[PDB]
């Protein structure tokens, strides 16, 4: 239901909450799609920490490439 | 008054009566119902108008790149 409610509306906060929920549920692969539509570079440390728990180095590359254009760190 | 149960009952009655005009009026005037289950039920009604209304609901739920592939059949 949360995915459909997020598809109905359009707000980066909802996608950020969905990403936090997926991280709490351990869905690293589904957490990148929750940041692509949100473009939120924050909380990248937790995403990187959770990426080590499950090898998903195919979508995190695009997430970091998009965050590079938002926070030059 | 946009009641969820009343909307669902009217949609079920329109499905039973094979009506798609009052269904169009209901989906255009009100949206307090589960569009996904209704679309999944309409796409299996073997009629063209029902699957068109299902694709309309799918595009109204901002489910882009999905309703087009569904109606492509």
């Amino acid at each position: 239901r949360a995915y459909e409610f997020a598809e109905r509306c359009n707000e980066p906060a909802v996608w950020s909450q969905l990403a936090k929920a997926q991280l709490q549920k351990g869905m690293v692969k589904e957490a990148i799609d929750s940041y692509i539509k949100a473009d939120d570079p924050s909380s990248y440390m937790e995403v990187v920490q959770a990426a080590n728990t499950s090898g998903n180095w195919e979508e995190l590359v695009k997430y970091l490439q998009m965050a590079r254009k938002k926070a030059r760190e | 008054h946009n009641n969820k149960s009343v909307n669902e009952s009217l949609n079920n009655l329109f499905i039973t009566e094979e009506d798609y005009q009052a269904l169009r009026t209901s989906i255009d005037a009100y949206d307090n119902f589960d569009n996904i289950s209704l679309a999944q039920r309409l796409e299996k009604h073997e009629l063209i108008e029902f699957r068109r209304i299902a694709a309309y609901l799918f595009k109204g739920n901002n489910r882009w790149k999905q309703s087009v592939e569904l109606c492509k059949k």
